[PDB]
RNA sequence: UAGCUAGUAGGUGGGGUAACGGCUCACCUAGGCGACGAUCCCUAGCUGGUCUGAGAGGAUGACCAGCCACACUGGAACUGAGACACGGUCCAGACUCCUACGGGAGGCAGCAGUGGGGAAUAUUGCACAAUGGGCGCAAGCCUGAUGCAGCCAUGCCGCGUGUAUGAAGAAGGCCUUCGGGUUGUAAAGUACUUUCAGCGGGGAGGAAGGGAGUAAAGUUAAUACCUUUGCUCAUUGACGUUACCCGCAGAAGAAGCACCGGCUAACUCCGUGCCAGCAGCCGCGGUAAUACGGAGGGUGCAAGCGUUAAUCGGAAUUACUGGG
């Protein structure tokens, strides 16, 4: 089963997640098909806080990927009319 | 030159042996340390150098040079062995670590005290 | 009472650890002199056959048969307040002895040395540890 | 980290004035300069190539207050930049925060400037920095916060700033102690005496 | 080892007879057709093939056979019974 | 290590595998590999990568990540889509334990922790607060993965151990041609400051969600149920006596280690006397030791400093770049 999920990179007390498409049986930092965008939870207001390419995400939705709760919250953050 | 000879038989790098056969690259070894006696050196020295034949814990029979001024060794008192040739005693390729196990440090030393294991002058 | 002189001197670490395990107890308090040999077993009783039988365990393999060596009176434990016990360590630096729990009593060979120690005036926030 | 010792013996050792003991007072002549680095100052050394390279390195290090590993890191940051290595190394040494505070006149000596940076007084772009290893970016503004402004230690030491060259690449306001950083310094502007070529030849091996 | 989920062991014991017993009767029907191959009677071979076909397809339906083993049986056994006839 | 192979090499036919397949059996031929290293012995998890090196190369691949193999040893099958299976089954062997002695229990190369080995390596800690995995519609449950906490200067980085002023150029130590110099603005004294520790108070962020209630749009016969979105309330932190900020007091609690003949940064005096001893190489010590030991001073690094062990460079002393 494919899924779109965060990967938990960064340092101790310095999180930096990687939204990525991967199988559920693989590891969190393990093998992935391809990466699309990123998220930084400590990215308070500066030049860039979140990049997220919606084309490949819509392509993986067209394939059957299960979106997790944080990635769905990022989809509701990157709104089509906002 | 003559590259076809290198095609048949490649240029084999010499594997030089180590100066201290210390069983797969370890810093120190711990031995039984018997046979405490003095050894007169080679020709331009004319001295009496203290030495000990150290039966190591891996089966090897090495002989390490006893450094420092005075020691408490008598056929016993397990010590620590470090590498390095002595260039004064042929057959001796090792040194004794002072401040280590049972051989105590050198009495009344102030300068060069990390080597030979002497503490800081307390007074 | 007497000493530790470590017959079969291989692997001292079972007594450098396992008797320090017994040094926190009320019966046994191990005393370490500076010269790194001749470690004193503390006994408040007389029969030290308890520790000698206890030296035949899974992590206890050294014998240390006893003899007669005279060290007299109890090593009165004292750790004085700062800036003042430093020169007390400095003047007789060959006359200290580590204890079980990193203490330094004075050294006890006779009553006259304890009288000289009381003459030396070690003002102390006193704790007995006994 | 810091030397915190005989900062006057070092200028006698190098011979040139390292500006460690600058102070409110002028050129002292109170330590018998150029003729007594120590006990055996009457000896004339052989002074070889590695000797003059090491003396030049120690001279630049005790001018700028940088330790050996940190200066090797500055050389690694100098060899990677554009232009040439020797100009880049002195630009990186000038880009230290304490050197900028020293050129502004906010403190008599360099150690006093380092202490002024360290004890929560020097603030650049509204962000306080205590460690002197901050790489000063171009087009910044350095000042002193209001809770640490003019407790006389900046004041009389500013008068020494009236006796210095007052270089071109930085401007001080001198009414509210608000400096202004500008473009990077040219090689033909900073002190005109120190030799980067011996440092390059030393760290090339 | 002591485990709360040891039920999957003995239930597989509950499997290892029954499903295999079905497999057992399956292959015996197949072997019956081989008896017709040793008999030479094409009518008995056709009757045995018609007897073994729906039960081996039912065994292919219940997850025991991946409907390519039993397909191979139907293929080569049909080839034998129309080569003999 | 110069011959190896007999299910061996290939073909036909039967069976078997989720599937080609000597994968497995019946028949036929004598083929197949090999000096461009077949078979045999030793060693070794492989790789992205790490270190060094201008590059080419050399060792390594420990931590992060992918694959493979293993679960006290060997073998075997079942369930299951996926195991011929770490915390599943059986059999045979070794080792601990119980027995009422008829018979059974066990496999830390999991997290912790222990014996032994070794020079060498940690706590029998907190919680699902967040991520992920399993089940459930959901709420909720488990998670020694994880998020952390404790120890170890093991490695890197930063800060401090005061700053300015201060000559009688004090006392003491060392040297001396006993004139004086050195330690030395160093210390004492005076004026400020308290970074970091101690104490007392505020205090984020890692927090998204989930629960209850209300409104609107879908759905439907249905303003009932259910999905979704605004909106109201009570809220969810092991870290945590948190990061960070303010206040109290007092320079107050905080500096060692190597070297000093050359290589390579730095000099004298005293004590032995080819004895004690140092040493990485040239080497010193035989009664005037800049090389041993002690005193003073200087140099270098710095909460680290020396020694030992390993890799690379220098070493073009493995020369493919680049030797004879």
């Amino acid at each position: 089963m494919v899924t779109i999920r965060l990967a938990r990179h960064g340092a101790k007390k310095r999180p930096f997640y990687q939204v990525v498409v991967a199988d559920s049986r693989n590891a969190r930092n393990g093998r992935f098909i391809e990466r699309v965008g990123f998220f930084n939870p400590i990215a308070s207001e500066k030049e860039e806080g979140t990049r997220l390419d919606l084309d490949r995400i819509a392509h993986w939705v067209g394939q059957g990927a299960t979106i997790s709760d944080r990635v769905a919250a990022l989809i509701k953050e990157v709104n089509k009319a906002a | 030159a003559t590259v076809n000879q290198l095609v048949r038989k490649p240029r084999a790098r010499k594997v030089a042996k180590s100066n201290v056969p210390a069983l797969e690259a370890c810093p120190q070894k711990r031995g039984v340390c018997t046979r405490v006696y003095t050894t007169t050196p080679k020709k331009p020295n004319s001295a009496l150098r203290k030495v000990c034949r150290v039966r190591l814990t891996n089966g090897f029979e090495v002989t390490s040079y006893i450094g420092g001024e005075g020691h408490n060794l008598q056929e016993h008192s397990v010590i620590l062995i470090r590498g390095g040739r002595v260039k004064d005693l042929p057959g001796v390729r090792y040194h004794t670590v002072r401040g280590a196990l049972d051989c105590s440090g050198v009495k009344d030393r102030k300068q060069a005290r990390s080597k030979y294991g002497v503490k800081r002058p307390k007074a | 009472f007497r000493r530790i002189r470590l017959k079969d001197p291989l692997k001292q670490k079972q007594l450098l650890k396992g008797l320090v395990q017994l040094s926190e107890e009320g019966a046994v308090q191990v005393f370490r002199p500076i010269s790194n040999n001749d470690l004193i077993v503390g006994a408040v009783g007389v029969l030290q056959f308890d520790v000698v039988v206890a030296r035949l365990k899974s992590e206890y393999n050294v014998e240390a048969v006893y003899e007669s060596v005279n060290v007299a009176t109890a090593r009165w434990v004292e750790c004085a307040d700062a800036k003042k016990f430093e020169e007390f360590k400095r003047k007789n630096e060959s006359q200290l002895a580590l204890d079980g729990g990193d203490n330094l009593a004075y050294i006890a060979t006779s009553m006259v040395n304890l009288r000289l120690a009381q003459e030396r005036y070690p003002d102390v926030q006193f704790h007995q540890t006994r | 980290a810091r030397y915190l010792g005989p900062k006057l013996k070092l200028s006698r050792r190098e011979g040139t004035d390292l500006f460690l003991k600058s102070g409110v007072r002028a050129i002292d002549t109170k330590c018998k300069i150029e003729q007594a680095p120590g006990q055996h100052g009457a000896r004339k050394p052989r002074l070889s190539d590695y000797g003059v390279q090491l003396r030049e390195k120690q001279k630049v290090r005790r001018i700028y207050g940088v330790l050996e590993r940190q200066f090797r890191n500055y050389y690694k940051e100098a060899a990677r930049l554009k232009g040439n290595t020797g100009e880049n190394l002195l630009a990186l040494l000038e880009g230290r925060l304490d050197n900028v505070v020293y050129r502004m006149g906010f403190g008599a000596t360099r150690a006093e400037a380092r202490q002024l940076v360290s004890h929560k007084a020097i603030m650049v772009n509204g962000r306080v920095v205590n460690i002197a290893s901050y790489q000063v970016s171009p087009n910044d503004v350095v000042s002193i916060r209001e809770k640490a402004k003019k407790q006389s230690r900046v004041k009389a030491a500013l008068e020494l700033a009236e006796q210095r060259e007052k270089p071109t690449w930085l401007e001080v306001d001198a009414g509210k102690m608000e400096g202004t950083f500008k473009r990077k310094p040219e090689r033909s502007d900073l002190s005109a005496d120190i030799n980067e070529h011996l440092i390059v030849e030393l760290y090339s091996k | 080892n002591i485990k709360s989920a040891k039920k999957r062991a003995i239930q597989s014991e509950k499997a290892r007879k029954h499903n295999a017993s079905r497999r057992s009767m399956m292959r015996t029907f197949i072997k019956k057709v081989y008896a017709a191959i040793e008999a030479g009677d094409k009518a008995a071979a056709q009757k045995a093939f018609n007897e073994m076909q729906p039960i081996v397809d039912r065994q292919a339906a219940k997850g025991l056979i991946h409907k390519n083993k039993a397909a191979r049986h139907k293929a080569n056994l049909t080839a034998q019974i129309n080569k003999l006839a």
